[PDB]
């Protein structure tokens, strides 16, 4: 997208984080930023305007600040009631308001944990049926934010590639589950296919093959 | 001219 | 005071025009621009257009071919027409104020960002159509050494309306068990999966079965899943 920002921020409560958002020269270089707050299920909230400037409402304890073409989101003070979902937007060149992917805001009440990754090939019985599922269930992460990205072979893919938003589970952690559907000539051309989670930096992965 | 719309500020071009 | 509401159908079908309309109230169309942003779910935000007091318009480039914004200062309503929808367009739509910049030469306004939110409108692009799911057995892989541990599973996929239960042996076995959250394909239906992990010394002396149930459409399978 035009406006970067990393998917996930995290602190302890009292902590303060900082949350950057990446544009260029036809945006950002040009226009001023905006932020906001977003609470699943709830519309967006703006929370900064004009890079810096808080609406009346917006505690001091968030604030913005614009460079180059970049930007920031700042929150000290970490509360609980903060973990949410924040995106950075401006006026881009090509003509429309761009919004950055969105940072998943966690506010650490239990320590991190690595995903648990099961991958499962298609089934014999799919296949019958002219049909190709590779299912990757992913659980037991914290914060709960992870990134797949899925391999055929040792190549790259995203076609094909479905991924749920992460859960709460009943012991508070995370999970998540990616499909990644294959004609099966794509299935069994491939000596293997491979799903990557990346929780914290560190990636836990997982192949299965067609033999 | 750059004019600045904050929050709120209705805007009349006529 | 100023408060946005949307007014939407809900389900639309698929190449039919999606419609809605914002009624502005506490306040007025007049001397602002308002624009649609729409959020597929679990997904981001996507700038739609918008659309002066006046009826000047600006829309996003990637919906140019299949977008119409009006508006109606004497209701304080302005609309939206998105024609040919599809799956993609599946999201909670949201009417908004917006604020930027303006420019006296060419570039006119700037839509930099939204400061009053309506609360939003689920619209589903879909046939409805009640579809029972297929049941796959996701049998467990080969592992030597005394196996140690096994997980096993089922593919409940292709399915419409949520929800799916799950459940394994009749309910015996909930130790190990985890059922995952379903995700919604491209393709308008639902899928989901369950994984159960068990102990690999008696793959061989107990049964699994997975009990599938899509009460919508009267489905009801048990899939019996062993090693390959």
């Amino acid at each position: 997208s035009v406006l970067t920002q990393p998917p996930s921020v995290s602190a302890a409560p009292g902590q303060k984080v900082t949350i950057s958002c990446s544009g260029s020269s036809s945006n950002i270089g040009n226009n001023m930023v905006s932020w906001y707050q977003q609470h699943p299920g709830t519309a967006p909230k703006l929370l900064i305007y004009e890079n810096s400037k808080r609406p009346s409402g917006i505690p001091d304890r968030f604030s913005g600040s614009r460079s180059g073409t970049s930007a920031t989101l700042g929150i000290i003070g970490l509360q609980t009631g903060d973990e949410a979902e924040y995106y950075c937007a401006t006026w881009d060149g090509s003509l429309r308001t761009v919004f950055g992917g969105g940072t998943k805001l966690t506010v650490l009440s239990q320590p991190k944990a690595a995903p648990s990754v099961t991958l499962f090939p298609p089934s014999s019985e799919e296949l019958q049926a002219n049909k190709a599922t590779l299912v990757c269930l992913i659980s037991d992460f914290y914060p709960g934010a992870v990134t797949v990205a899925w391999k055929a072979d040792s190549s790259p893919v995203r076609a094909g590639v479905e991924t749920t938003t992460p859960s709460k589970q009943s012991n508070n952690k995370y999970a998540a589950s990616s499909y990644l559907s294959l004609t099966p000539e794509q299935w069994k051309s491939h000596r293997s296919y491979s799903c990557q989670v990346t929780h914290e930096g560190s990636t836990v992965e997982k192949t299965v093959a067609p033999t | 001219k750059r004019i600045h719309i904050g929050p709120g500020r209705a805007f009349y071009t006529t | 005071q100023v408060q946005l509401q949307e007014s939407g159908p809900g389900l639309v079908k698929p190449s039919e025009t999606l419609s809605l309309t914002c009624t502005v109230s506490g306040g007025s169309i007049s001397g602002f621009h308002w624009s649609w942003i729409r959020q597929p779910p679990g997904k981001g935000l996507e700038y739609i257009g918008y659309i002066y007091y006046s009826g000047s318009t600006s829309y996003n480039p990637s919906l140019k071919s299949r977008v119409s914004m009006s508006v109606d200062t004497s209701r304080n309503q302005f609309s939206l027409e998105l024609s040919s929808v599809t799956a993609a367009d599946t999201a909670v739509y949201y009417c908004a104020r917006d604020f930027g910049e303006y420019h006296y030469d060419g570039r006119g306004f700037q839509c930099e960002g939204f400061d009053l939110w309506g609360q939003g409108t689920l619209v589903t692009v879909s046939s409805a159509s009640t579809k029972g799911p297929s049941v796959f057995p996701l049998a467990p892989s080969s592992k030597s050494t005394s196996g140690g541990t096994a997980a096993l599973g089922c593919l409940v996929k292709d399915y419409f309306p949520e929800p799916v239960t799950v459940s394994w042996n009749s309910g015996a076995l909930t130790s190990g068990v985890h059922t995952f959250p379903a995700v919604l394909q491209s393709s308008g239906l639902y899928s989901l999966s369950s994984v159960v992990t068990v102990p690999s010394s008696s793959l061989g002396t107990q049964t699994y079965i997975c009990n599938v149930n899509h009460k919508p459409s009267n489905t009801k399978v048990d899939k019996k899943v062993e090693p390959k």
